[PDB]
């Protein structure tokens, strides 16, 4: 490998061989693994220089080169990403979009997506210097298996890129004119054009519900729920998150991801032997138990109530707290006869033995859902056998206990429930 | 977020 000093003598040259050869040398540098010593680089002064070198147009592998230094010297952090830009760098890239030389083209994809990727200014700066109708403009064709693999991978994954940040989310004209090709992507069969397609779907349903329903009304709901299914967890993890996201949302909303099928999947994703799909999937049954009765109600139809009961009474202390929330939301919106199903489940006793939880919000999850399910029990008229019960089991003694607490919140609650019954 | 290419 050559040294910083060497690279620096020969890109300063007037001979443009010369100057490629230090290219080169810089790309081959900044692609080894152990500290590339990309901070060494820019104190030289060589970022102006590469971002030149992509304008020579009769000299094609200098261009290659000086995108591979920057596309690296971009990846860096949000200073090295800046000096990237600070160099002119963004429309020189956005004009190698259309270069004859796919190897550059694509290299042109990557940079952008780098720069895009740092946050919300440079996304919305990379919009605006115009880089959208060239990506689009690349993805125009009857098929996408006629693409490159990893040509299409890397166009996938910079759209992403353009649909990720947040405060502020990405404009919405952006949003509408890159929606119909992230969809195609979304039926592509690659399994990381998927998975890079779903994160993209995920970030753009992260917001106010009229977010969702822009994607929502692509119809993308069916196609979401089958890649739920998937046996690939990269391409599951986005999909649950997708999915999560849009039950946020309006119930109507959350009705489409009931109606294409979605409950089906979660005795799965309720079991998943990874701890974050399991503690997601947990998280939207609870913002699907927050829904209508008739959705409480299609909740129940799918058997989900005895796998909440199951994940209350073994899982991540997190994924349980998800849990305890699903409850306290099913407690509330529920009808009588969904609120005594819940009980027949057996949700009462790992519901008590999760007081004993040294977590003070899941303590007031738990005994509000108690008071909703004491509620229902007052309009059956049978308080005193639910009593009996919290009883067998050693709830009244956490309960009791609960009194001699350090927040108000509880103490008051804990206390009115002794009280009561 | 960003990936270098090696």
């Amino acid at each position: 490998n050559w040294s910083v000093e060497d690279i620096v003598k020969g890109i300063n040259s007037n001979n443009l061989e010369s100057q490629l050869q230090a290219t080169q040398a810089a790309r081959k540098l900044l692609s080894r693994e152990k500290q590339p010593p990309i901070d060494n680089i820019i104190r030289a002064g060589l970022i102006p220089k590469f971002v030149s070198f992509l304008g020579k147009t009769d000299c094609s592998p200098i261009q290659f080169e000086s995108a591979w230094a920057l596309t690296n010297i971009a990846s860096g952090t949000s200073e090295q990403t800046k000096a990237v830009v600070d160099g002119g760098a963004i429309p020189a890239f956005i004009s190698l979009l259309a270069s004859p030389h796919a190897h550059i083209s694509e290299q042109a994809v990557w940079a952008l997506g780098n720069i895009a990727g740092d946050g919300s200014a440079f996304r919305d700066l990379v919009i605006k210097h115009g880089a959208i109708d060239p990506l689009l403009a690349l993805l125009a064709v009857p098929d996408l298996s006629t693409l490159a693999c990893g040509y299409l991978r890397n166009l996938t994954w910079t759209l992403s890129n353009l649909c990720r940040n947040k405060n502020p989310a990405p404009p919405l004209d952006a949003v509408e004119q890159i929606l119909p090709t992230l969809v195609r992507l979304l039926h592509h069969n690659d399994p990381e054009v998927l998975a890079d397609s779903c994160w993209a779907i995920s970030y753009l349903t992260d917001g106010p519900n009229e977010r969702i329903e822009m994607v929502v009304k692509k119809g993308v709901v069916p196609q979401l729920v089958k890649l739920l299914g998937a046996t690939e967890l990269p391409i599951v993890t986005p999909a649950l998150r997708a999915i999560g996201n849009i039950v946020t949302g309006t119930d109507e909303q959350t009705q489409k991801v009931i109606d294409a099928g979605a409950l089906a999947v979660f005795p799965s994703l309720l079991t998943n032997p990874k701890t974050n799909i399991q503690k997601e999937a947990t998280w939207t049954m609870s913002n699907i138990t927050a829904g209508r009765q008739d959705q409480i109600q299609q909740v129940v139809n799918h058997g989900l109530v005895p796998f909440l009961v199951g994940v209350l009474s073994k899982a991540d202390f997190k994924t349980q707290k998800e849990a305890a929330w699903a409850i306290t939301n099913y407690t509330s919106g529920g009808t009588v006869e969904q609120i005594v199903y819940l009980v027949h489940c057996g949700i009462i006793e790992p519901l008590m033995n999760l007081l004993s939880a040294k977590d003070t919000k899941i303590i007031q999850v738990i005994l509000d859902a108690i008071s909703n399910i004491f509620q229902a029990a007052e309009k059956l008229g049978e308080t005193e056998k639910l009593s009996i019960m919290i009883e067998e089991c050693g709830g009244l003694d956490k309960i009791e206990a609960l009194q001699r607490h350090e927040n108000e919140s509880v103490y008051k609650a804990s206390l009115n429930l002794i009280e009561k019954y | 977020n960003k990936k270098p290419r090696i």
